[PDB]
């Protein structure tokens, strides 16, 4: 299997970014498979 | 080799995530590649550094990205999707409260293959990666960090 990898851009802040999302907080637990899930 | 932001293929094709050059170091998470060589056109990239439970790994040299969400400032996860242009989305992370601490956390669901994605500072470094996350429908994804 031929996994490879392509240049897609630049790492940089662009001033006219689309803005979305929400900033939740959430209680969580990190296994030991690195898979998180919430906890209460 | 030179700086900026990748997508990682595999074979038709298909893209299976996302990665980040810098200072000669290719950054991507582990579940993206599972350690595999990579091929950057006639060369080849070997895991240097890796580590399931961060889901993180890096190629040629250790892991070079160190900065960090300051905690209160709106970042850029700039997303490279499967057939799209490198594109930037601007958010303000919400948190990962966890026994060992506070991560900084993204409510943004974009396609698998965006796994690997660099999260910005406002100054460019690249705080974290995306997509390693948990659902709440709607999935956020941890802002994973390294140690340099």
């Amino acid at each position: 299997v031929d996994m490879y990898i392509e240049r897609a851009g630049d790492i940089t802040w662009e001033k006219d970014a689309e803005v979305t999302g929400n900033s939740p907080r959430l209680d969580v637990a990190l296994d030991e498979s690195g898979d998180f899930s919430l906890v209460e | 080799t030179t700086d900026g932001v990748y997508r990682v293929m595999t074979r038709g094709s298909t893209q299976v995530g996302v990665g980040v050059m810098q200072e000669g170091v290719f950054h991507t998470m582990w579940h993206v590649t599972k350690g595999a060589a990579l091929r950057s056109g006639e060369g080849r990239l070997d895991p240097y550094w890796g580590d399931v439970k961060q889901d993180l790994v890096s190629y040629c040299g250790p892991w070079k990205l160190d900065a960090a969400w300051d905690g209160l400032s709106e970042v850029q996860l700039l997303a490279v999707p499967p057939g799209e242009r490198a594109k930037n989305i601007q958010t303000l992370p919400g948190i990962f409260k966890t026994k060992d601490g506070d991560i900084g956390a993204v409510a943004l669901d974009y396609p698998a293959g965006t796994s690997g994605s660099p999260i910005l500072d406002k100054s460019g470094r690249v705080i974290g990666l995306y997509g390693n996350g948990v659902v709440i429908g709607s999935y956020v994804s941890a802002i994973t960090q390294g140690k340099r």
